[PDB]
């Protein structure tokens, strides 16, 4: 699971 | 059992029961108080049945409620030993007292005379069956019971602690 | 398209969460066979696909209305004119949605059905979507649509008694809304309680007489039972 | 309708979840940006907006994509048919939702910019959207696309390590993001895990000077880069 | 948590 | 410490280390094989540095990576206790190894004439501080490194087993 930023 | 098990500090293992193993969890409530082996209640907080639930994971199975004081109508003398308040059979697992069939209603225990125990003592049904309710509630024996309605042995138990409000 | 096909692209928006079209496909299934009745699986996915749409719309409405009315009590007027046209809306989008399933249960699903489990489904669910518009619903549009689920759930009632096991889920299921309807709608906690405890009770009386995968059936609606009866009934 | 109604109607849609109409509010806002540019709140609100209306468009692609490949292998040219059709009828929505702010971007949001986190941000923003329309583009439109998300995240990057410090949650998301689009974009796991890690290496060397509040900023974004770190390092 | 049928 | 701990058993608490507690999570994986104390390893599973995680609650803190043979240039010889493999500072809490500055750089197990200890051991630090590599492997001393640059004790340990190949 690759993030991202939240906003 | 432990030896310092609660039940047998208490010495309802002794008057009242047989050592056993727990298998179920039994969860007895006066409005938002939960009962803990041998704490104190008084009187005006238990005047109406505690809900009680009892746990398993089988709704096909059946479980009954036994509740009596053994220290009627003193723990100084208890000659009517044991007093049966309330007894509830058919209660399906997962579930509570109150999902039950009522065979004695529910008594408000009202001790004098010094401490009395009240004692909750559940049994799994080996499965449907008539209980036909005792005659009278004084004398009467959970062993002689579980025994008579094969009830085997509890698979839980909790006591309570209460005395006339001074 | 074929109607394997509509199914396919019904299962297809479940998987993509896009239930409003989940809805067209799924309709158009109930609509392209006749009085010839869905099969369990598309009348299934035609629940599930209302369900969702219903669903969503609800949730937003509860967390709309619960702000009106405390903006309310603080006197906030400019904010509660506001917060009205907006409900307006989402109460606009429940009514459509009702409609479609409601009219698309008189003329195809209600009277197409041919066996009693059938036709308690659908009535039950015709109780649901009249049960969803009193909701929000007010006055003597409210009493009216509480009225259209009283008879709904009633008629499939009788009929889940005469002739669906105690066990069954979709009796159980339809015990369930029904005594949601006298708790939420009717404001009624006692008939609420013995509805649902009487089915409950009706149920447990034969839960031993099931094999294992429809016991396991009947007991997730049982549990819905339970935990409802425990909360009407706490301290 | 006035710009504090517009942004208290975007808080109720907010809450009711309903993001195509939390946008639209946000959308009147930010449209009044000039000499006179959003508040963090607002930013923020339009931020939260578009980032849920496109996430939401994101992962119903990527469920029926990946349906779409499991069809392929499998030899069924009626279903994919269905498929790709339906997966082109979710990038049209794509498309259409990051146009919307792409131009909203370029006119008002981010030459009205004033701050250095104000230009950081909204280039940033800028960058996501050219990367969220890489992610199915194809041909031409990729190659724009990708050079684009290129352009801007290093025209934020310029900006970013002058003027704000490696702490800073926005310089870290950034970061985060610039290499996200190296690792899934332009498949290079050199360039995104070296970009990350000395994002993560110089706000590590700063992070013990925050007070409680810009720590548990700060932390958020960092775990985020470690994860990916771990991720892409992984045996 | 009052609650409905799954269907 | 019990003395029935494996660290005790296995004598790297005695020859490395004193007893301490256990009070961050460490793990090391060469490949996807866990470490376990006692773990038998071959050469060849261990010729690159394993992956190891670094517990503890955040990144402000930072910990210290020991790994040293204190089996070389073998056990019924081990003259050159301890022969430094590897270390690694300023690693930051809930982070790994991979994450701090190498300091001494990871060379590739070689056992000799019998089986090596692999110990792995992993200290909390007071803060950032300039650590200095020893300017050679051998007759390295964790106890007094760990005193030299106030380490105090470990919050972990682990160590493998290794021979050679046949």
């Amino acid at each position: 699971r690759v993030l991202s930023a939240p906003f | 059992m432990r030896d310092r098990d609660p039940l047998v500090v208490g010495r309802v293992v002794g008057d009242v029961l047989d050592a056993f193993v727990r298998s179920t969890n039994l969860k007895v409530t006066y409005g938002s108080k939960t009962v803990s082996n041998g704490l104190e209640l008084k009187p005006s907080m238990v005047t109406h049945q505690p809900r009680v639930e009892v746990g398993g994971n089988d709704m096909r199975t059946f479980y009954t409620l036994v509740m009596v004081d053994p220290d009627a109508p003193s723990p100084s003398d208890p000659n009517l030993r044991e007093y049966l308040h309330w007894l509830v059979t058919d209660i399906p697992g997962t579930t509570a007292a109150s999902f039950g069939q009522e065979v004695m209603s529910y008594e408000s225990p009202r001790p004098t005379m010094g401490i009395h125990r009240l004692v909750f003592v559940l049994f799994q049904q080996l499965g449907r069956q008539t209980v036909y309710a005792p005659g009278w509630r004084q004398n009467f024996n959970t062993k002689d019971f579980a025994e008579l309605y094969n009830l085997g042995s509890p698979v839980a138990a909790v006591y309570f602690n209460s005395q006339r409000e001074a | 398209m074929s109607r394997e096909e509509n199914v396919y692209m019904a299962k297809l928006a479940e998987q993509a969460e896009r239930y409003e079209e989940m809805v067209e496909y799924m309709e158009k299934v109930a609509k392209t066979v006749d009085v010839e009745e869905l099969t369990v699986e598309e009348r299934n996915l035609l629940s599930v696909a209302y369900k969702n749409v219903i669903g969503a719309r609800r949730a937003s409405w509860r967390i709309v209305s619960s702000i009106e009315q405390k903006e309310e009590g603080r006197g906030n007027e400019e904010h509660v004119t506001l917060i009205k046209e907006y409900r307006g809306k989402i109460e606009a989008e429940l009514s459509k949605i009702c409609d479609g399933i409601l009219k698309l249960l008189d003329s195809h699903l209600v009277p197409s059905s041919t066996a009693a489990e059938s036709k308690v489904f659908y009535l039950k669910m015709k109780g649901d979507y009249h049960r969803y518009l009193a909701e929000f619903k007010t006055g003597a549009e409210r009493k009216e649509a509480a009225e259209s689920t009283m008879v709904a759930y009633k008629a499939a009632q009788d009929i889940a008694l005469a002739d669906l096991a105690p066990t069954h889920p979709i009796r159980l299921g339809l015990a369930l809304n029904f005594s949601v309807f006298y708790y939420e709608i009717l404001n009624s906690p006692d008939k609420a309680c013995n509805l649902a405890k009487q089915a409950f009770d009706e149920a447990i009386s034969e839960l031993d007489t099931l094999g294992e995968e429809s016991y396991k059936d009947s007991t997730l609606i049982m549990q819905l039972l339970r935990d409802n009866l425990t909360l009407w009934t706490s301290d």
